[PDB]
RNA sequence: UAAAAAUGUUCUGGAAA
RNA sequence: UUCCCGGGCCUUGUACACACCGCCCGUCACGCCAUGGGAGCGGGCUCUACCCGAAGUCGCCGGGAGCCUACGGGCAGGCGCCGAGGGUAGGGCCCGUGACUGGGGCGAAGUCGUAACAAGGUAGCUGUACCGGAAGGUGCGGCUGGA
RNA sequence: AGCUAGUUGGUGGGGUAAUGGCCCACCAAGGCGACGACGGGUAGCCGGUCUGAGAGGAUGGCCGGCCACAGGGGCACUGAGACACGGGCCCCACUCCUACGGGAGGCAGCAGUUAGGAAUCUUCCGCAAUGGGCGCAAGCCUGACGGAGCGACGCCGCUUGGAGGAAGAAGCCCUUCGGGGUGUAAACUCCUGAACCCGGGACGAAACCCCCGACGAGGGGACUGACGGUACCGGGGUAAUAGCGCCGGCCAACUCCGUGCCAGCAGCCGCGGUAAUACGGAGGGCGCGAGCGUUACCCGGAUUCACUGGGCGUAAAGGGCGUGUAGGCGGCCUGGGGCGUCCCAUGUGAAAGACCACGGCUCAACCGUGGGGGAGCGUGGGAUACGCUCAGGCUAGACGGUGGGAGAGGGUGGUGGAAUUCCCGGAGUAGCGGUGAAAUGCGCAGAUACCGGGAGGAACGCCGAUGGCGAAGGCAGCCACCUGGUCCACCCGUGACGCUGAGGCGCGAAAGCGUGGGGAGCAAACCGGAUUAGAUACCCGGGUAGUCCACGCCCUAAACGAUGCGCGCUAGGUCUCUGGGUCUCCUGGGGGCCGAAGCUAACGCGUUAAGCGCGCCGCCUGGGGAGUACGGCCGCAAGGC
């Protein structure tokens, strides 16, 4: 029945950059396309876009990876590696401005959602607000 | 566990359990020996360790360890426990301190002195 | 997976390296 | 080449590694220690109901009794309610203690055996039930953490 | 684990500065509780203090704020205020006086005594300052306070000297008897001058008050210092204290002798049994120094109760399984509200402390001035992504409908054959039976082996599994009836109706218990035989509960995948049960094995997760004591929780 779509989402990208597939499926929510329109401006992703798995609505996120590498083990460098859901229904998480976290000392990003729009660390901190903190991702 | 299942039940604190009941903490406690004999030791080891059975002012009978070598303890010497346990000896987890009421310090010690009433000798 | 085959006891305390 | 002794190589089980001249289980006996039960005994606190009920405010009276003045009233004085405490009785909680008794922990070199660890010589473990100086044995079912 | 009679509310009173059951009549039956009422224990709360990277943890002594108390206890009077620390009334206990009828006191005010204790100070000086009461004032009072005293109790500053001085005195200790070390250390040379001496000697004190001006403003005048003849300054000026711990590893520091599991050490691991860097002494060394160790207690380290920040297949840890109450949590689109939440403003957040800057005591410790933080909570304004709420819309979760399927899923009745035992009838003779070997036992009163018939109970061979069904326990001949779960297909209906689940309720192998029934085979207990040192066992011969049925209890397990329920996501290969297919093979549900990625201490797990995630529940914090005791609930008991 599904109890964190969000939490869901995240997971499915992990799962899939992990495996180094080329694009994975989730379904839609407004809320959600949000977050990936973040993920994509910041760079994480190739992009998403609304797209139907037999005949309901869900995103196609396309992942980005590095180039492949040397040695053993070739399998190249992940652009997504970390994306750990934050806030979660059994416990949600709510940060002044002033409390917003940094995430991996600037190399990172965390997604608010703020009465502005969802917003990340850097927008949110611009424009003075704070919200519940969805994730982190760096 | 679920953080539901903290809001509900809630961590526990330890609470430590006191190696020295000496009553109120007090650093020392004064006493009476009611019997000062020579227990035999633990495993490893074997010895004849001195040990006195002292009635307590905090209304305890312990027994606790003479240390150094040679004391002068008898079935009435008033004594002051100092809490300290004897590796060896099953029961004594108190040290009488030497140098204090009937307790006389280490004749002719001559290290950690300090350790042992023993006062100082005079380099005469 | 199914699964046979032996009447008969014991070795004080420490320490080995 | 089955067997007895010593030994090669592979394999398997092990709680052994001071290395099977190994490890180790329970009772009994001996000592110290804490602890449960125990005719009952000594207390601390607490609750209910009852009898006695000081001081004191309060409410009636203030009269066949005294005194005041700023005496239509007041005061002294009497009656009652409540009431600290005391007293009889019976409950609750906790603490100390008790002949004797139950098991427990600990304690260099005690006694009996040999349950377990290698089909540990009856595969082991297990819930239950009966039995036995002791480990334990057998029944019923279950497990593989056995072949 | 339930509590409540002034108890909960009402009306009218009394009462008070005032609300109110604060108190009282009358009336109504209420109030409170797992969001922990009632009760038991402990405790004064805070600013802060210690610790911590932080979140936290511990704590509440000094100073500051609030509360409460004044020998134990009750009450009121005066009054702006007290039910009053040095006021009162009374009871009580205790101690004292008494001309015995009545009197007296209350140091938790300051000093001081005694008791208790490991332990905590002078019966000090001064109202000079600050502050207070009363006075027009002078001024009086003031153990508040300002000082002084004692205690290394703590912090900080300072001293015991400085510079020369030997291929290196002595003594002590080592030694391969050359020597090495203590050591520039000493001695010795110069040099400074802690103490002490003489002289000088404070700030803190300027107004109250007085005079000119009006006793206003402003200006001037006088008195006053407990600490003290102290700090401080000038001159003079003597080489003038050193100790405590430790030196095996953790941990800085090693040799000789003594001892010989002794004496002793020990924070942890452990040192000692005749060559001990571990015991004790010495030399030497290391550390710290008017100190240095020891004990007790707090935080840390201990992500070792884990919010930050942990876990449960085998290390402690998944509840035996279901159903479900409270609770927690919740899909997709839109709109209203704006409680959560976020933003601005603003009030509040005392002082001291802490931090920073700068200053004052020769420095520091102390100390002053200034500066900066601050969440929390109040008020007003604003935002609307997410959570929440009302509303409308949806169908992907879930449920339903129709058509079908497999199956030891369950209950009830009936019934079929093999076999064992026993009985009867044949027929037959000398042993059978059992073991490692035997013996007991059964048998010539005719057994065993054989054929026929009978009674009776219990379980179902082959099929048959690496199978199937069930939530678990667990279910196996065959037939019928009643009945549960469940899966596929069509996508037809409802429209989030969902997940989970403390309690509750139900089920729950074997053994065991209560009635009654049943009893062939088996078989605890029990009796023999044998084995053995013994044999309450293993082996052999017997055998009662029980095993079987009914009804009712019991409620445990290696109740096991030692792996909670649900949903999403993340390579494949292969075998297998059951359904649908446009039956190469695809697709759904289930049972196995091997293995991507990943995970794991490893073993291993791996779309049937022990991987990657979210929701809810249960449970674990070293071993033993112990699943024991006490208490409570449950049970006929055994015992269970």
């Amino acid at each position: 029945m599904l109890t964190d779509p969000i939490a869901d989402m995240l997971t499915r990208i992990r799962n899939a950059t992990r495996v180094y597939k080329e694009s994975t499926d989730v379904p839609a929510s407004r809320f959600k396309e949000e977050i990936l329109r973040i993920l994509a401006r910041e760079g994480f992703i190739k992009g998403y876009e609304r797209v139907d798995v037999d005949g309901k609505p869900y995103l196609r996120v396309y992942l980005k990876y590095g180039p492949r590498r040397q040695g053993p083990d070739p399998r190249p460098e992940q652009v997504i590696h970390h994306i750990r859901r934050i806030s979660k229904p059994g416990r949600r998480v709510y940060v002044g401005v002033k409390e917003i976290p940094r995430v991996r000392r600037g190399l990172g990003i965390a997604i608010l959602s703020t009465s502005k729009g969802v917003l990340t660390d850097r927008e949110a901190r611009k424009l003075g607000v704070g919200g519940e903190l969805i994730c982190e991702v760096w | 566990p679920t953080i539901n299942q903290l809001v509900r039940k809630g961590r526990e604190k330890v609470r430590k359990k006191s190696k020295v009941p000496a009553l109120k903490g007090a650093p020392f406690r004064r006493g009476v020996c009611t019997v000062v004999r020579t227990v035999t030791p633990k495993k490893p080891n074997s010895a004849l360790r001195k040990v006195a059975k002292v009635r307590l002012t905090s209304g305890y009978e312990v027994t606790a360890y003479i240390p150094g070598e040679g004391h002068n303890l008898q079935e009435h010497s008033v004594v002051l426990i100092r809490g300290g346990r004897v590796k060896d000896l099953p029961g004594v987890r108190y040290h009488i301190v030497r140098g204090v009421y009937d307790a006389a310090g280490v004749k002719d010690r001559k290290k950690s002195r300090s350790k042992y009433g023993t006062k100082k000798p005079k380099e005469a």
